[PDB]
RNA sequence: UUCGGAGAUACUCGAGUGGCGAACGGGUGAGUAACACGUGGGUGAUCUGCCCUGCACUUCGGGAUAAGCCUGGGAAACUGGGUCUAAUACCGGAUAGGACCACGGGAUGCAUGUCUUGUGGUGGAAAGCGCUUUAGCGGUGUGGGAUGAGCCCGCGGCCUAUCAGCUUGUUGGUGGGGUGACGGCCUACCAAGGCGACGACGGGUAGCCGGCCUGAGAGGGUGUCCGGCCACACUGGGACUGAGAUACGGCCCAGACUCCUACGGGAGGCAGCAGUGGGGAAUAUUGCACAAUGGGCGCAAGCCUGAUGCAGCGACGCCGCGUG
RNA sequence: GCUCGUAGGUGGUUUGUCGCGUUGUUCGUGAAAUCUCACGGCUUAACUGUGAGCGUGCGGGCGAUACGGGCAGACUAGAGU
């Protein structure tokens, strides 16, 4: 399943703009409902499912989805917080938005979803593929002269592309060098209180 | 017509049995001792050594030993219901 | 008596194959006497791999091989070495290689530059 | 019965049954035999009915009807009450 | 050649004799607190069909029987008698050391001994069939492997002392008997022992393990799928056949319960796969296929296989993706 | 309530020795599956294959003797006369 909902929703409760930029937001940066604008109590428990909540939705993934993430992400060496955000960084969905072949995150997921794109020429249409080293990621020869495919070359300019995958030339396909360690990753969020969530 | 009629045995390694040394209880059973062995070993939680004790009943051609007697044991084939042991030697005998 | 035979342990839709020396009067995957090879149907040509010296102690001693195991034996090689025929060498093929992933990846960065 | 061939076995495994035990009592009045001509200390039939009562157990053991070891066990222990006589 | 009967001579083949299989595979957890299991040894105390390999051999005869055919009994299930015919069925001889007994050598040790050799005295086997004319499959005695199995022992894993005296073939010896084999395993006499507060004897419960769940680990609960082993096949006992038997779809007897009967007597055992009734909070289709893999027989083609491979059904669980 | 004492648990200083406990090392074993690691194959994942760890143990051979213990002695500080 997925969210399927209002965006600036939940990027409203957890007071931190999610998507990459929001008119919506900054009008009302605080949480909704009837009683949006009341003093909430700090918990620290708050703290440590907000935390947690700010990883779920920027990505779209799921609790049972996201908890295997962690069960895996604990149990590599090096730290559990960087492990994570490495393994949710190379969803293919997330490849997309990088790449900048996609506006927002939930078209990124349906352009890999809809199965517009091969990696080692083999069809995929799961957004939960997990790129490994050197994987080419490249786009269907049905899906050129497309409007959503189109849009995505001449804005090739606005967002960074981080430096652990390259995009090329008139063949948009996009070359993964390694996988990312910490300072390439974008960071709305702190990663030490998903650690402490699973702990309790 | 060319063979040896004879394949000789692939050479087989002689297992051995177990040997114990212990002291004698009882002696009254015409031809057969009483052996008591001691066995020290760990528990397995607390991590003690306990020391515990068996009696097993051995086999004597001739009946020469006392109640003392540290002697010297080898078992063998099920030589009655419940004797499974034979008399090798005795030393430092009953004092 | 001993068997020579082929032992079922796969998924559902590939069935995974161990070549196994066990007694004819046992099930299919129960306890090998020796496990000493593998035989994977499902590759473009197969995945057949015999011990080869180990197969030789079997043979030279009694074991019957099943029908599917005889011809793995005489496709390696190691039935015609027993018996003294002359297609004593391997007649097995093993699958095109493949260009491995760091050849195509540097393939694709000069082919942009 | 229900299986086809078990019809079949059991209509020989009374033959062989009858056969066998046919058999056996004569190697039980050929054992006793002996045993009257050891026991009155006889030593001229003792030593002529031993030659025939083993001969007669090597027969059964050789037709299936006892095994060769048990054939091994019961010459041994006539022929060791011959020369104990 | 009648126009719907004759001709085994003849590939093919119902019933029958004979070989091998049927002791594997599949199910269940009632019983068992035990060498049942896990683990590591012992077997100088043993067995081992079919398979592989070394050496010898495959030799003379004999009497029957099922089937067939003719008949008697019975309501049936089934069964008695007379004639008649074979074999790789059966029985009796000749020759063949790993059967036995006595007396010796040579090697080794772990006390009984063990393996290897020599002499004398006693003994044990079998079987043929097929052939497009370098089809081919078998038989028997034995040395040695391989696999499977039996038996014995060390240590390990439940609660209870408001169960404290259990045991007389019980503990040991000798002479016999028995067994594949050691052994009170059995028997006759002789000795008076054996176990126990480190829990004997008894009562409650329970199939055991690799594993599974939890936990920071140590521990604690559990033994369900899968895989190994054990135990049982309506309840209780018992042998038989065979290399191998808790003999699930074998035999005999007794008991309970269904069913047939002409009242004399007979038949049956889903804890095999589906399925029905019942109990219950609750658990499925009277499915397809021998294509793959494993097994049995056959020289082989093949035949057999509810093992197995699959499908049907239930959100019952994990995993993945959609509803933009 | 308090002492006495049986089985059991525990033991001062020191010399020599055996190498049972302990400890080092090596071969046999600890089936496969499951489990952790690393790659590989089903479009991903569950699932699955391969390689290595794991299997806390137990048996056989060869080293060490500080400590515990067994054996044969010595000593006077504990204990008794
Ligand atoms: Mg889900
Ligand atoms: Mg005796
Ligand atoms: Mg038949
Ligand atoms: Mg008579
Ligand atoms: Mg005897
Ligand atoms: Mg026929
Ligand atoms: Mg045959
Ligand atoms: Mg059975
Ligand atoms: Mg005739
Ligand atoms: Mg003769
Ligand atoms: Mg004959
Ligand atoms: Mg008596
Ligand atoms: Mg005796
Ligand atoms: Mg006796
Ligand atoms: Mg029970
Ligand atoms: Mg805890
Ligand atoms: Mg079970
Ligand atoms: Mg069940
Ligand atoms: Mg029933
Ligand atoms: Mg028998
Ligand atoms: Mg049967
Ligand atoms: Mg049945
Ligand atoms: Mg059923
Ligand atoms: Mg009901
Ligand atoms: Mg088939
Ligand atoms: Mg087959
Ligand atoms: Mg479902
Ligand atoms: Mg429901
Ligand atoms: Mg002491
Ligand atoms: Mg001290
Ligand atoms: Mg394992
Ligand atoms: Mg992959
Ligand atoms: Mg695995
Ligand atoms: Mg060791």
């Amino acid at each position: 399943a997925r969210y399927t909902g209002p965006v600036t929703r939940k990027s409203r409760r957890l007071r931190t703009d999610l998507v990459g930029g929001d008119q919506a937001f900054e009008k009302r940066p605080y949480p909704p409902g009837q009683h949006g604008r009341a003093r909430i109590k700090e918990s620290e428990y708050l703290l440590q499912l907000q935390e947690k909540q700010k990883a779920r939705f920027t990505y779209g993934v799921m609790e049972k989805q996201f908890r295997r993430y962690y069960e895996e992400a604990v149990r590599q060496p090096g730290k559990t917080g960087e492990e994570l955000l490495k393994i949710l960084e190379s969803r293919l969905d997330n490849v997309i938005y990088r790449a900048g072949l996609a506006r927002t995150r939930r078209m990124a997921r349906q352009l890999v979803s809809h199965g517009h794109f091969n990696v080692n020429g083999v069809h995929v249409n799961v957004p939960s593929y997990r790129v490994s080293q050197y994987d080419i990621v490249d786009v269907r020869d049905k899906s050129l002269n497309t409007v959503p495919f189109q849009i995505a070359r001449e804005t090739a300019g606005e967002r960074p592309i981080p430096s652990w995958l390259q995009v090329v030339g008139e063949r948009q396909r996009v070359l993964i060098h390694q996988l990312p360690e910490r300072a390439q990753i974008d960071v709305p969020l702190t990663e030490q209180l998903i650690v402490e969530y699973y702990s309790k | 017509v060319k063979g040896p009629k004879h394949t000789p045995r692939t050479p087989k390694p002689r297992g051995r049995r177990k040997t114990r040394i212990g002291y004698v209880v009882s002696d009254k059973m015409q031809k057969t001792i009483v052996v008591e062995l001691e066995d020290r070993m760990r528990h397995p939680l607390y991590g003690k050594i306990i020391r515990t004790t068996k009696k097993v009943k051995a086999h004597d051609e001739d009946s020469v030993a006392g109640i003392g007697d540290r002697v010297s044991l080898m078992e063998t084939r099920p030589l009655s219901a419940t004797k499974r042991w034979r008399l090798v030697e005795i030393l430092e005998k009953a004092k | 008596a001993v068997k020579i035979k082929l032992t079922r342990l796969g998924k559902i839709r590939n069935p995974q194959y161990r070549v196994a020396v066990a007694d004819a009067r046992t099930r299919r995957d129960g306890r090998a006497i020796e496990v000493i090879g593998r035989y994977h149907p499902k590759e473009e040509p197969s995945l057949i791999e015999i011990n080869s010296e180990r197969a030789q102690y079997w043979l030279s001693v009694g074991a019957q091989p099943t029908e599917p195991v005889l011809k793995l034996l005489k496709i390696t090689g190691d039935w015609q070495k027993f018996k003294g025929l002359p297609g004593a060498q391997g007649r097995l093929k093993v699958a095109a290689p493949k260009p491995s992933k760091l050849e195509v990846f540097n393939a694709a960065l000069a082919a942009a530059d | 019965a229900n299986i086809k061939s078990q019809q079949k076995r059991n209509r020989t495994n009374e033959r062989a049954r009858l056969r066998n035990k046919a058999v056996k009592s004569s190697l039980r009045t050929a054992v006793r035999a002996f045993r009257e001509a050891a026991h009155a200390g006889d030593k001229a039939k003792a030593a002529e009915l031993l030659a025939s009562t083993n001969r007669k157990l090597d027969k059964a053991a050789s037709k299936g009807v006892i095994h060769k070891n048990q054939a091994a066990n019961k010459k041994s222990a006539l022929a060791q009450a011959l020369n104990k006589l």
